[PDB]
Formats: C-alpha cells, structure tokens, sequence
C-alpha cells in the first residue's frame, strides 16, 4: 500500500 | 532537461519465413514522457500497432513497448519511427532480421 | 533473499489538453503488481498480477479512494512548482516519485525510498538516515524547510520502517512462489557475414526471467570486453527477455571464440560456439 503524500 | 529515445526493432521469436511472429519496437531512456510511435511497413504507417502501459526507470527516463504481428518474409522492409520533442525530426530505425 | 515494496508515481500536467495525468504503480521485487491510471471516467486501482485478485473488495476500494487523494495533492504540487521556478501555465510538466522498501531476509529494512524529480532532474530525496533531506535546488530547499517543520521525515521512517514492510509481507504471503520464478535463458549462436574475410558471431539469450544476465565471449580462456557489441537487455513481450552480444573475428577461427552465458536460474554458466548446421 502507497503512502498518502505530502504537499510539495 | 531533454532525453533522446534509444530504440529497438526486433521479433519476438527468431524470424522465420513465413510463420506468423510479433514484431517488437521498445523504446526506452526519453523524457519527458510524451512522444508518438509509429511501426512502418514498406514505408506505409502499420494501422494495428498496441502499446504497453508506460513505465520509467530509476534514472527517470520513461520506457514503453510498441508492438504488431506481422509475418515476415524475405523482402518485406519493417521499421518503426520514433516523433520526440528531444528530437529536431522523426527518428526511423529499420528493422535487421539478425538483430 | 531480501526483498521490496515499491511505488513509481507519475503526474504529468497538460494545459489546455485537460486534466494532469496521474499515475501509481506498484512493484514487489521489481515486479509490477498493481497500477492505478487517472486517464479513465471512473478510475480505480487494479491487480497487475493474477496473485493480486486475492485481495478483497475493502482493499481496492481504500486503494483506489487513496489514489485519487494522492492524484489530486499533486495536482496542486504542479501549480506549487510553476510557481517555485517561475514558469508558466501553458507548458507541459512532470513530477515523479520511487516511494518504497527494501527489507533484507531477517524482515528489516535495508532501505527506504523517498525521491522526487521534477522534469526528470532530482528534486529532493529522503537520506539513507531517514532523517533529513537532500534538496537538488533552490525550488526543492523551500520543500526541505516545509517538510522538515512538519516532521515529514519521522512520517516516512514509520511508514517505511512500519507499514510498507508490512504490507510487503502481507503481498509476498499471496505471491511468493510466483515472484521467485526465473526461466533460464536458451541460447544459440549465429553466423553472420559479408563478402570479406570478417565474420560476426551473435551469441543470443531467449526466454529468460528475470532480465539480470550476462553475456561474454573469450578467445582462449580471455574475455574480450573492448571491441565486443551487445545490446541492451529487452523484453519479448510475452513476460521474458532477450539479450545478444556479438564479436567480429577471422573467417575460418570460429571455433576459437566461446560464448558463455550467466543467469541465475541456470546451474551453472552457459557455454557454447558456433556450430555450422549439418
């Protein structure tokens, strides 16, 4: 399963 | 930043006269990820020509695979060509039967 | 052997064309498994490997709707970055990640995953400290400081040292087996030549998986390494590869020139030569 991620 | 694509053109199976095969155009190491491919017969655009998903490697540079059936003989002239913003011109890379 | 979960995401703006293109795909010891493509009218994630259908409606459903937040957060990490460089809104960008574990045989993490390019040049990445953070340039410094405030680090080195080593059990458990296939090469050697007194000897690799192999030819116990033309490893397209490396050598000294051939579902190393036909 993928990470949620982050805004940049 | 610009990468030119590098270009393959082979069968899937040793080509034999005759007997159907699948004819493989791989191209791989460009950026960015847009570029139209197109597998020639001839000089004549292949109208059946499947593409696989896109991937990219761990250098960035995206990859996919086009390809079509064909049955080959002993004149008929493959090719596939290859429209890339890296690239000025469409690039063509015939196909060579003992590569 | 040690094992790896890993994500390749990709998202790819096209101003006046329509929505960015987002892309999530997911690989287990290089293998593709699942893949999630935003360029559909209901998009969701899907088994890239007949192993995954196990899985239950509950996981594709959270899969899917974790997508589609990821696909919409960098949506507006491509307006963020226009904005970073200077650049304008009618242009074409790309921003790509390889989020992911590498866990060794006793079940720990070897190394974790957590780079990003923009344009295809390195953005910023995750150090092998899982602590701080390597910025490429001055867009990616104002990220770094961001992160580092919110203590982004600590969330990947859970992740990565938690969840996805979790998960990479939890997937191997159902397709094991079928990752630990390899198809050993089948080799032969042709014979090419015109009118002179040169000839090529191609020594081709079919059928083989995984696509790691190598390929080398010796004249008398030698290798010659400098003037021998090989090409890179592709795909058959039916889930092997094929690999050839040639020579140029006297016509007549065929049978001086071995092509030996290593992959790791063979025994032992290839060995062989040109063998004219009956």
């Amino acid at each position: 399963s993928s990470i949620e991620f982050a805004r940049l | 930043i610009q990468k030119t694509p590098q270009i393959q053109v082979y069968s899937r199976h040793p080509p034999e006269n005759g007997k159907p095969n699948i004819l493989n155009c791989y191209v791989t190491q460009f950026h960015p990820p847009h570029i139209e491919i197109q597998m020639l017969k001839n000089g004549k655009k292949i109208p059946k020509v499947e593409m696989s998903d896109m991937s990219f490697s761990k250098d960035w540079s995206f990859y996919i695979l086009a390809h079509t059936e064909f049955t080959p003989t002993e004149t008929d002239t493959y090719a596939c060509r290859v429209k890339h913003d890296s690239m000025a011109e469409p690039k063509t890379v015939y196909w060579d039967r003992d590569m | 052997g040690p094992h790896s979960l890993r994500y390749f995401v990709t998202a790819v703006s096209r101003p006046g064309l329509g929505e960015p293109r987002y892309m999530e795909v997911g690989y287990v010891d290089d293998t593709e498994f699942v893949r999630f493509d935003s360029d559909a009218e209901n998009p969701r994630y899907e088994p890239r490997a007949r192993w995954m259908e196990q899985e239950g409606p509950e996981y594709w459903e959270r899969e899917t709707q974790k997508a589609k937040g990821n696909e919409q957060s960098f949506r507006v990490d491509l307006r963020t970055l226009l904005g970073y460089y200077n650049q304008s809104k009618g242009g074409s960008h790309t921003i790509q990640v390889i989020s992911g574990c590498e866990v060794g045989s006793d079940g720990r993490l070897l190394r974790g995953y957590q780079q990003y390019a923009y344009d295809g040049c390195d953005y910023i990445a995750l150090n092998e400290d899982l602590k701080t953070w390597t910025a490429a340039d001055m867009a990616a410094l104002i990220t770094k400081h961001k992160w580092e405030q919110a203590g982004e680090a600590e969330r990947l080195r859970a992740y990565l040292e938690g969840t996805c080593v979790e998960w990479l059990r939890r997937y191997l458990k159902n397709g094991n087996a079928t990752l630990l296939r390899t198809d050993s090469p089948k080799a032969h050697v042709t014979h090419h030549s015109r009118p002179e007194d040169k000839v090529t000897l191609r020594c081709w690799a079919l059928g083989f998986y995984p696509a790691d192999i190598t390929l080398t030819w010796q004249l008398n116990g030698e290798e010659l390494i400098q003037d021998m033309e090989l090409v890179e490893t592709r795909p058959a397209g039916d889930g092997t590869f094929q690999k050839w490396a040639s020579v140029v050598v006297p016509l007549g000294k065929e049978q001086y020139y071995t092509c030996h051939v290593y992959h790791q579902g063979l025994p032992e190393p290839l060995t062989l030569r040109w063998e004219p036909p009956p």
